[PDB]
Order: C-alpha cells, then structure tokens, then sequence
C-alpha cells in the first residue's frame, strides 16, 4: 500500500486484527508497520492555497505571497490569522483597503514604493457632544448628485446545439 | 386533524360606529436574516489527482473544466464579502456612546458594547453567538471583516441611531436628546408627541421588558436561530457530500486511486482513472452549481438585509409590515454567527372603546370637517381626536375646516362648534 | 499568476494560483521480515496433475514470492491476468495466495 | 472603474463564450479533438466510441454554460427588478425610502442609458453646517404644556424660538405654531418662556 504523507506516532488502539485505517474520504488514516506492531498516523503533508498579493503589472512586478492557513514554519515575515504573508511588510498605521487579504488584514502598494499590509481602518472617530438638553439643527445646506449604475440586460447569446457538437 | 386558520372573530361593523384605540404597547420583534455563507475553495486539481502525475496528466485533457470551477468558487468568495460589506459598511465614521447612560428611562445596556469582554459585543450578541455552532484540496477562507469588526460596525451604527436618529445615516450625526427622537418617531406614525411625554415613563418601563423578554426568548428557545444555523447546516452537508463522493467507484475497480495504479498497467490504469476523473468532475460540478444557486439565495437575502438597514435602522419605515407588525418607531441591528439580527421597536394599539362617529358636523348650515383625526361621540358630546390615539379635544374652528353645506355630506349630523 | 490568468498582464488585486505541498525527501519501504522463497517450483513443474473436476489448490502463506521466474520463462502457451498486472505483480503483498 | 459594475457583465459573458470555445479543444479521452481527424483515421466500429466520448465531453461543456447562463440571467434579473422598483420609486417619484436614492434626504433622479444597463443621477439635500441650540420638549407659559406644531423649540442662550428640523429658520413663538396638551407638571424638563399671542 503505497502514498505520500507524514508518519507520526498516534494513541489509536487498534484491534489485534485490524491493519488498516481509513477516513471518511476513503483514504488511509493509520497503519500499522508490519515489522513493530504499533500504529502510525498517516497525515497528508501540509499545504494550503497560495495566493499572491500585486499590484497591476503597468506598476510593479514586485509581489507578495500569502500561504492560506499555515504558520511561517514549514515554508520581512508576517504570520496572519489568513496565513503567512512573506515579502509584505507589515505598517502599524491602518489606512483604507485596497487589496484585501483577510481576516481584518488588507495590503497595498505605498511607501521607495513596496508592498505594505495592515489592519485596514473601519473610519475615522467621531465622538457625538450628546447631552440630556442640546439639538444640534442644520444651518446650511449642500445640494448632491450621485451616480448608481445598475445592471439591466446580458448578452443575448445562442448556441447551435447541433452543430457545436456535430459540426 | 384539519388545521384551524386561526381563531374566529367577527367585527362589529355599522355605518357609525367607529373604535379609536384608548391605550398601546411597545413591542420588540426580532427579525433574523443571513448575510454571508462560508467562503469554500476547492483545489481542482487536488481533489481529483491527488499525488497522481498519471491523473494530472489525464485531467489535463480536459481542458477549462477545472480552472473554470476555481473561478466561479472564487466569485462566490467574494461577493460573500461584498455582502458584508453591503450590509454593515453603511456608516463613514465610528460612533461611540458618552459615558452617562442619560436616555430617558430607555434602558440599552444588553445592546450596547460591553467594555469587559475580550471582544466588544453586546449582552445579546453573545447570547447570538452561543447559539449558532479536509485534506482533500477543501479549504474554507476567512471572512474578510472579522467578527470584531462587525461589531464594532453594529455598535456605530446603534450609537448613532441613539443619539443622532436619522441624522447620521443621511449625512452628520445630530446630536438630539432621546426623548425628542421618539417624539419625532411618533409624529412619523400618527401618534402627537404629548402622549410620548406624558407617558414617557409607562413606555420606557414597555421598552425595557420587551428587552428583558427578548433575552429569555434568545436564551431560552433554541430554534430561534434556525434561519442561520441552517445555512451553516447547508454547507456543512455541501462540504460533507463532496467528501463522501470520494468513496464512490464510479464504474472502477477500487475507489482508491493508488490501489489503481499500484495495480495495473497505463493500458488499463488509464481507463479506471478515466472513470474516477469523470466522476469527480461530475461530482465538482454539482457542488459547484449548488453552490452558485445557494449563494444566489444569500445575495438576495443580504440585499433585503442592506434594504432593511437602511430603510429601518437608520430611517423610519412607512411600509406597513416592513420592520415588524405594528406602527414602526426604530430598530437596532446586532450582528449574528453569518447573519444579522434586527431588533424592531413598534407602536401597537393596545385597548379600544366604542364611539359613535360621523363624518362631518353641521353648525350654522356649513360642513365641518377634521383637519386630523375623525369626529367622535360619547353618546352626550362631540369631541374631534387623532385617529390611532383618543385623545377628546373640544371642537374649534382651529381643528376644522369649512367646505360646502349640510346638504351635500351624507350623513352628516347636527353639533356646535366652539368659536375661540 | 500570470499562467493562471491566460495574460501577459495581472490586474490589481490578489489571485490564488497554486497550492504549497511539503514534497517528500525519501521512500519508506516496510514489509515482513522473511527470507522464506516461495514454493512455485513444485505447483508449476508437478510431475502429476489432477483431473479438473478434482482441480487441486494449494495455499501459499508466509513466504516471498518470485513472480519473475514464472512470466520470464516461455513455456507456458497461456499467460493472461485480470484485476492486476505481472509488471507491477513483484512489488505487491497478498494476505494469501491460491494456486 | 465607475462603471465596472456593466464592463464586468461583458467580461462575465465574454469569458463564458471564450471558454466554451475554448472547451472545443479538449480531447474527453478521444484520440484527437477535431472530429474530421477521427472520422479520416477510423472505421465506423471504432469512431462510434470516439465521437461518443467527444459527444458526451461537448454535452457536459454546452451542459455547464447552459447552467451558468441561467443563474447569471436570474441575477441579471434580479438587478433589472431593483432598477425598474428605482425607476417607478424614484425617477417617476419622490423617495421618502432612506439611502434608497443615494445617501440624503431624496430630492428628484434623472435616468441615462448606458451600455448593457441604465444609470441613474439622484439630486438629494444634505444637511451642511450646524451649530449648537439648547433645547426643551415643552415651553410653560400661563401653566399651560406648548408643544410645537412642526420643528423644535431653540434657545440661543436668551430667547427661545421654534424652529424646522433639518433647517436652522428662528420664527417667534405663538399661539399659532404651538398646541396645547396637559400642563408642565407632567411633561419631564419643560422650561419657563413666553407664548406671543397675535
Ligand atoms: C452655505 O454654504 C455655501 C457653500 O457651501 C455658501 O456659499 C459660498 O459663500 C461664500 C461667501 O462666504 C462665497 O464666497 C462662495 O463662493 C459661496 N459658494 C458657492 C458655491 O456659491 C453659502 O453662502 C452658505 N450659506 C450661508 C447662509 O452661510
Ligand atoms: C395602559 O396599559 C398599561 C399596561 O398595558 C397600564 O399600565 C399598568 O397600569 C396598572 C394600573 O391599572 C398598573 O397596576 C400596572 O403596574 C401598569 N403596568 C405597567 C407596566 O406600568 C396603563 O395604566 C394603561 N393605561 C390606561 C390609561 O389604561
Ligand atoms: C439596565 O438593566 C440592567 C439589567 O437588565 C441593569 O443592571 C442591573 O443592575 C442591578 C442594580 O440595580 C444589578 O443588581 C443587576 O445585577 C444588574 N444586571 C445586569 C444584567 O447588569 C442596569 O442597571 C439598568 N440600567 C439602568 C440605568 O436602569
Ligand atoms: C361625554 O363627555 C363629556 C365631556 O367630558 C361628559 O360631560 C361631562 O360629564 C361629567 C360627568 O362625569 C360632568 O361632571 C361634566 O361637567 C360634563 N361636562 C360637560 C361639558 O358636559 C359626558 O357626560 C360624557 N358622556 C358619556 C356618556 O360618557
Ligand atoms: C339639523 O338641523 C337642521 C336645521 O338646523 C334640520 O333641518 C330641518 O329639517 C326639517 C325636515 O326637513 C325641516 O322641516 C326644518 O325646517 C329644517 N330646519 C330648518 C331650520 O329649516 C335638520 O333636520 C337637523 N338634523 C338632525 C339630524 O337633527
Ligand atoms: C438670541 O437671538 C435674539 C434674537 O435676535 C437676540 O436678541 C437680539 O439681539 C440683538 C443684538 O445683536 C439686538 O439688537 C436685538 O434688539 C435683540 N432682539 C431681541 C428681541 O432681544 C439675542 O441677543 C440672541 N442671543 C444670543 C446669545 O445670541
Ligand atoms: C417656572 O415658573 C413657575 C411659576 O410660574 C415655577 O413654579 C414655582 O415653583 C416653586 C418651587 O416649587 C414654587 O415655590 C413657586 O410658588 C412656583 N410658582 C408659582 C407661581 O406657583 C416653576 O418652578 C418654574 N420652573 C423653572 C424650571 O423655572
Ligand atoms: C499604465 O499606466 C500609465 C500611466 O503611467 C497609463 O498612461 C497607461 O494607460 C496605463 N495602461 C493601462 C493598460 O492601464
Ligand atoms: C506557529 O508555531 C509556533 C511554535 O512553533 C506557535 O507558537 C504559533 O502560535 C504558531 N502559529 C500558528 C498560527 O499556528
Ligand atoms: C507597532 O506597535 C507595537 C506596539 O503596539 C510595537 O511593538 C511594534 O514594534 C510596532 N511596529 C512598527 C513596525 O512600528
Ligand atoms: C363594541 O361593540 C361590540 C358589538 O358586538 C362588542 O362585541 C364589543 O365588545 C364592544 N366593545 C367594547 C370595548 O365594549
Ligand atoms: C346607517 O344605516 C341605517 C340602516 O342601514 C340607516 O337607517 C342610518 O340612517 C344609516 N346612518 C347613516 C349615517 O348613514
Ligand atoms: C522440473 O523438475 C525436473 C525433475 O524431474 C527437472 O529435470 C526440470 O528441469 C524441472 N524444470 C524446471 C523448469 O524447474
Ligand atoms: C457642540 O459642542 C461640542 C462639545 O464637545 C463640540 O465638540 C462641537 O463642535 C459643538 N458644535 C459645533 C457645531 O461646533
Ligand atoms: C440633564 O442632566 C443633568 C445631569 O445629567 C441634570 O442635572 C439635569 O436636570 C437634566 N435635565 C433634565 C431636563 O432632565
């Protein structure tokens, strides 16, 4: 029975008939080594999602790169609850979003320019003067235009079933 | 049994006689929505090939079908935090309450922030919290705002209902005492500000227990969270299903792809690994779509939530059954595990009389009729009163207006109006 | 990235392109410790063999089994297998074998 | 980017036609992808399998975009709605719906064609400078509670005037702005002033 993955020690009891185990996918979970009757964790040799953080191509071709859901251990580095971000170095002052990384943490090309991350800022604060007797009334006025833009039809395609497939 | 529709009642409908309620509650309804769905990826590649060169090289022929479900998972992912972002992101700014919980006899210390826990929640949004509960290339990414984040947008936008009103919402906070928002709020529903001020005390005692009562509810029924813990049910099954089809033989000889390969040569080997990969493409691709028509649902549901912030939380509704049976006054949203809480605060009429009525008095030949509120009757005098609240006020010519003559108005009826 | 995407140019933005696997450094190969060889010789080069109604079986335990000896030598006019191929037949362990 | 919202919808529906075309170059099994070169190479006893395999490759190909067209268009549906509802509530109307037509108090919106989609100019007043009034619910003139009709009751550290709500306009106080509801024994913070009578 053959596979890639890490052997480690486990505390599963085995029955002195069972060999082998499985998971709920079917795959191995445990065997047991044919010369020392002990059992073996099978576990899949880590990985995650890579993703890489850039700003377009017509500005930089420097890149950060974020393992999703690792620690910086089997891998300027800055461990996130979203993963492990190398290359992107980590400012204390919080800004507005650009390009989002996860989990509060968001990066973006600044200052001699580099690829910066950081807890991205929810807005400024602004406390209110509240009390029991004070209005506060609008002395002057501001009139506004704003733009929304919705969707309202797609692309009226159509496909020769017949011919696409049998052409 | 055959379901009742209901209990029987019959009302007592005559051509004069109307019923003006005499008193009212304060009632809360929670209106629960979700938001977001976990954002799930899933490596093609991996999950249909894992560790197989001999697979990878068969997948590959074909063509986008991987790459294409990447994409279209990735689409999910983010609109579940566009999402978000469109349901609490409403306000620019952080708002913070003062120090002195000076509201009136409104008691909101179980829905404002509490200072003591590691994580600035309300009392009632971790009472939310407590209710709602591989290696296969399945991977689940975080939300982008965190729950912190949500609750510190639910407490901006809390604060500033409180004591702003709608100010806040349609430009900068106002600073306005409590009492007077609610008399605004009253005004919006028909009700004149003397009953708010006049009762302000009976009202903020209403407010106060239909909280505490919210609590018991929360705290006590299980269930009333059933709308968002389904949805984490619904992707849990989504995830498990997809896991299970990694069982399934699909026509193979063995479902484990390096039993196949151990075991056969490239003639045959290629054949069964043809069967699993298109089994699991299959598989993928159900996933996939369901994934898309559920996310669907979700957006829907977020933008009905956004449609309810802002016309509910930071406004006042007009739309009869919008925010809650009953006259709406205010809501305060409160952020839930995938979902978000409403909690809508409305005018009910609570206890009525029967009073005759008319639609207009004659005094000297001319028709009289309300400029708010109806006519009534006692049985003895005639009082003119707003109509969703008795209030019996003498008949003035400040109350009323002329227009034409007795002879007109169907069933007009003889009186006297008082001349200040 | 730039293969991910099908482009030359990458938009602002972040993308996930691939997935970081830890590959393995070395194979582990454990089996039975035992230097018996399996008795193919008298099952195949029998003197006497038994009629096919009274088919003969043997059971084979507890032994390593040369399997190259037997597609190797060419005297046999029939050789085909079903659910496993002799390639890949030497380098694969059975709970018992039935000749 | 202002209107990334529509050039997306193109994009979404050009990346649905490429891949599709796209799809046309995969081999599903079969020995080549172009048809003609399993027709010119096979006998009908050996092609039937190999056009089979294409067949069923191209059908689940036609199968997914099919699939993905109809979600897209039920979303594209879905937004035609919530313009058509902005069109009628608010183009046509006047929005009392809050941040429905924009963040503001509504005014009027102008609509514009655009590509693929419509977009809508919403004219809205927002309130711009403020100063701070004290204030009271009620004002006591003979014993009697006064209520304001319509705005609040101000006070510039002096005098105490009426005023609208969302704009500061000090009228003086009378008889003909204010009602007469109870007296100031109930109402909590009422204050002393004088009520004009014309
Ligand atoms: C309300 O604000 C507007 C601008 O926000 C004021 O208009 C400006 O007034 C100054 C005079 O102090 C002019 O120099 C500017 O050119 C004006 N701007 C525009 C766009 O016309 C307006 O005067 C303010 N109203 C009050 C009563 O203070
Ligand atoms: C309107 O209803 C409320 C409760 O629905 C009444 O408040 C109660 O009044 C009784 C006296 O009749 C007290 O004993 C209770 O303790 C009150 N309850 C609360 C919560 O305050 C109120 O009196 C009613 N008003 C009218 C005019 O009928
Ligand atoms: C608002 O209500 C809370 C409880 O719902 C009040 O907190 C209670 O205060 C009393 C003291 O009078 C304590 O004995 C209780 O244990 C407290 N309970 C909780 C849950 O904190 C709070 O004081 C009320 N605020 C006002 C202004 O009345
Ligand atoms: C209808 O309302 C009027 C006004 O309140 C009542 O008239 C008063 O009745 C009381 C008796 O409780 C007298 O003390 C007042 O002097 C009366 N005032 C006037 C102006 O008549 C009348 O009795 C009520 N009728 C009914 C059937 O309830
Ligand atoms: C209300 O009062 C008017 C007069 O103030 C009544 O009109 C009378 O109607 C009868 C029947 O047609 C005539 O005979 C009288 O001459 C009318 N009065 C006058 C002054 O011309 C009317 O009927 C009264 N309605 C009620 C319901 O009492
Ligand atoms: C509050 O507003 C009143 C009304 O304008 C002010 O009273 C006027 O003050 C001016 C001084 O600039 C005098 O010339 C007027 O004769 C006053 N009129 C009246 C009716 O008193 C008052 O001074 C203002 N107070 C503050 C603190 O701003
Ligand atoms: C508003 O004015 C009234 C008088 O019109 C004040 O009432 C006085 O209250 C004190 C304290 O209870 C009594 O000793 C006086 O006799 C009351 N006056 C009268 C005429 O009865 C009231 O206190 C004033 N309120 C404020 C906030 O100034
Ligand atoms: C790249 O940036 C330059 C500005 O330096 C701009 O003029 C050019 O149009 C940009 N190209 C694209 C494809 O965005
Ligand atoms: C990474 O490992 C270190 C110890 O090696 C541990 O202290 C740290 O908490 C780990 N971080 C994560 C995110 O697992
Ligand atoms: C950020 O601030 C923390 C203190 O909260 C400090 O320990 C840390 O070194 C700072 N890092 C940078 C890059 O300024
Ligand atoms: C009003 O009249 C109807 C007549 O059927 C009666 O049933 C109802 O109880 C009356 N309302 C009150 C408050 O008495
Ligand atoms: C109400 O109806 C009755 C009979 O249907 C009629 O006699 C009476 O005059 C009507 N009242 C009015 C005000 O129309
Ligand atoms: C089979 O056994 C005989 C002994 O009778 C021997 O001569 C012959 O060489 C053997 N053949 C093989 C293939 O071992
Ligand atoms: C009202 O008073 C508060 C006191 O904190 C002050 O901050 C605020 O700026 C004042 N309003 C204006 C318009 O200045
Ligand atoms: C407003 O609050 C202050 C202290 O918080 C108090 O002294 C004052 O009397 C209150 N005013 C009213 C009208 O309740």
């Amino acid at each position: 029975l053959t596979g890639t993955g890490v052997l480690t020690e486990s505390n599963k009891k085995f029955l002195p008939f069972q060999q082998f185990g499985r998971d709920i996918a079917d795959t191995t979970d445990a065997v047991r080594d044919p010369q020392t009757l002990e059992i073996l964790d099978i576990t899949p040799c880590s990985f995650g999602g890579v993703s890489v953080i850039t700003p377009g191509t017509n500005t930089s071709n420097q890149v950060a790169v974020l393992y999703q859901d690792v620690n910086c251990t089997e891998v300027n580095v800055f461990q996130t609850r979203a993963g492990c971000l190398i290359g992107a170095e980590h400012v204390n002052n919080s800004y507005e979003c650009d390009i989002p990384i996860g989990a509060g943490i968001c990066a973006s090309y600044q200052t001699s320019q580099s690829i910066i991350a950081y807890t991205m800022s929810l807005g400024a604060e602004n406390s209110v003067a509240y009390s029991n007797n004070s209005i506060a009334i609008p002395t002057n006025f501001t009139i506004s235009v704003t733009t929304e833009i919705l969707p309202v039809s797609m692309t009226k395609t159509s496909v020769d079933c017949t011919m696409y497939i049998c052409g | 049994y055959t379901m009742s529709l209901g209990a029987e009642n019959s009302v007592a409908y005559s051509n004069n006689s109307i019923a003006i309620p005499t008193n009212f509650t304060i009632s809360v309804t929670t209106e629960i929505l979700p938001v977001s769905m976990t954002k799930t990826s899933v490596d093609c590649t991996m999950y249909i090939c894992g560790d197989s060169t001999e697979c990878s090289n068969l997948l590959l022929q074909y063509g986008s079908f991987c790459t294409q479900l990447n994409r279209a998972l990735t689409g999910i992912a983010v609109e579940q935090d566009k999402n978000t972002q469109e349901v609490f992101a409403q306000v620019k700014q952080i708002y913070k309450t003062p120090p002195i919980k000076d509201f009136g006899g409104f008691n909101f210390s179980q829905i404002l922030p509490d200072p003591s826990k590691p994580s600035k929640r309300s009392f009632i949004e971790d009472l939310l919290f407590n209710k709602v509960t591989k290696f296969n290339g399945l991977t689940v990414l975080p939300p982008l705002l965190t729950d912190e984040m949500i609750a510190q947008y639910t407490s901006a936008l809390l604060a500033g209902t409180i004591t702003s009103g709608w100010t806040f919402g349609a430009g900068a906070a106002l600073q306005i005492p409590f009492a007077m928002q609610m008399a605004y709020r009253f005004n919006g529903i028909g009700v004149t500000q003397n009953v708010l001020y006049e009762n302000q005390k009976l009202i903020a005692n209403q407010f106060n227990s239909a909280i505490g009562k919210i609590q018991d509810s929360l705290s006590s029924t299980a269930s009333a969270l059933g709308k968002l813990q389904d949805v984490v049910n619904q992707n849990a099954q989504a995830l498990n299903t997809l896991v299970k089809q990694l069982s399934s033989n699909f026509g193979a000889i063995s479902s484990v792809l390096n039993d196949i390969l151990s075991r056969l040569d490239p003639p045959e080997a290629e054949v069964q690994i043809d069967r699993l990969i298109t089994g699991r493409l299959q598989s993928l691709q159900t996933y996939v779509t369901q994934q898309l028509i559920r996310a669907a649902e979700i957006r829907a549901s977020a933008n009905l939530a956004a449609t309810k912030m802002s016309e509910c939380v930071l406004g006042q509704s007009k739309r009869v059954d919008f925010c809650g049976k009953g006259y709406h006054l205010m809501s305060f949203p409160q952020s839930a595990p995938h979902g978000v809480v409403f909690l809508h605060v409305t005018y009910v009429p609570a206890q009525e009389k029967n009073f005759t009525t008319a639609p207009a008095i004659c005094h000297d030949g001319k028709a009289h009729f309300p400029r708010e509120g109806v006519f009534v009757s006692n049985g003895t005098h005639w009082f003119v009163t707003q109509r969703n609240f008795y209030e019996p006020q003498i008949i003035t010519t400040d109350n009323t207006f002329v227009s034409g003559n007795c002879d007109v108005v169907i069933g007009i009826v003889n009186n006297t109006v008082y001349d200040p | 990235t730039k293969c991910t995407l099908k482009s030359f140019t990458v938009e602002k933005g972040i993308y996930q392109t691939s997935n970081f696997r830890v590959q393995p450094t070395e194979s582990i190969v454990r089996f039975p410790n035992i230097t018996n060889l399996c008795p193919f010789g008298e099952v195949f080069n029998a003197t006497r063999f038994a009629s096919v109604y009274a088919w003969n079986r043997k059971r084979i335990s507890n032994c390593v089994a040369d399997y190259s000896v037997l597609y190797n030598s060419a005297s046999f006019s029939t050789f085909k297998c079903y659910g496993v191929s002799p390639t890949k037949l030497n380098d694969l362990c059975f709970t018992n074998v039935y000749a």
